[PDB]
């Protein structure tokens, strides 16, 4: 039983991903969030055994395969009307939109150590078949003790695919021209489009486009001082040609991403 | 300058 198994908290948060409550799995007081998505607002369904489950259950499982940066799935619940899923909780934790908004514009050491990280969950992602599809600050949290970032929400995503995509429920201003225009996009090069938004975001402090012209029309201005490296780097995720764009191995060997911080240091220098 | 969340879903 669900009701017995965790001690239920205050309400995190909802919105288009469902209701989010905090909670503590009562067995072992470990922190986790517990998440409730109405069935019938689940669009797209998949099969485990051949139990009829989310597809955001099916894509929670394929990433929580061991240690990661994605958020881990630890179990789920089938209730008349509505689907729960437990997830593990960091404490303390802020999301990252909240924490630009807090910060302004992020020092460039700070952002590469955030970027790459979740360019590495990523990298997860695709590896185990997963296409997230809503990459965006709000869905991204930080552990603030032990540096580490965490990819969250999932709902909108897919099973990774080599064929073209024609349906997107993310967020609208990360998604890429190629969606805007023909409602068409490929999931990898969409990805990396969505990516260069949150690269902006992090050393600018917003997001560069608010408006469909805006992301189709291909110009990138710089709010804040920015390393040309880095608009480098930005400029070319978001090429309006998606064959133009990146692939990841290339983002990640870019000359801005060198020298990481772990994330230890991270949060000892950024965090604590 | 207003910055804002977005939905999705
Ligand atoms: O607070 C929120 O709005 C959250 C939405 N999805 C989540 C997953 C894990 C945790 Br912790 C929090 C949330």
């Amino acid at each position: 039983p669900l009701e017995s198994q965790y001690q239920v908290g205050p309400l995190l948060g909802s919105g288009g991903f469902g209701s989010v409550y905090s909670g503590i799995r009562v067995s072992d007081n470990l922190p986790v969030a517990i998440k409730h998505v109405e069935k019938d607002r689940i669009s797209d369904w998949g099969e485990l055994n051949g139990t009829r489950v989310p597809m955001e259950v099916v894509l929670l499982k394929k990433v929580s395969s061991g240690f990661s940066g994605v958020i881990r799935l630890l179990d789920w619940f089938e209730r008349p009307d509505s689907f729960v899923l437990i997830l593990e909780r960091p404490e303390p934790v802020q999301d990252l939109f909240d924490f630009i908004t807090e910060r302004g514009a992020l020092q460039e050491e700070l952002a590469r150590s955030f970027f790459w990280q979740v360019l590495e969950a990523v990298r997860h992602c695709h590896n185990c078949g997963v296409l997230h599809r809503d990459i965006k600050d709000e869905n991204i949290l930080i552990d603030l003790n032990r540096g580490e970032l965490k990819l969250i929400d999932f709902g909108s995503g897919a099973l990774l695919k080599d064929t073209v995509y024609t349906d997107f429920d993310g967020t609208r201003v990360y998604s890429p021209p190629e969606w805007i225009r023909y409602h068409r996009y490929h999931g990898r090069s969409a990805a990396v489009w969505s990516l260069g938004i949150l690269l902006y975001d992090m050393v600018c402090g917003d997001i560069p486009f608010e408006h469909d012209e805006e992301i189709i029309g291909g110009q990138v201005f710089f709010r804040q001082r920015v390393s040309s490296e880095c608009q480098h780097l930005i400029r070319w995720c978001l090429a309006l040609r998606p064959s133009d764009r990146p692939t990841f191995e290339e983002i990640q060997n870019h000359p801005w991403m060198q020298d990481v911080l772990l994330p230890q240091e991270t949060a000892e220098i950024h965090l604590h | 300058r207003k910055r804002r969340r977005h939905p999705s879903g």
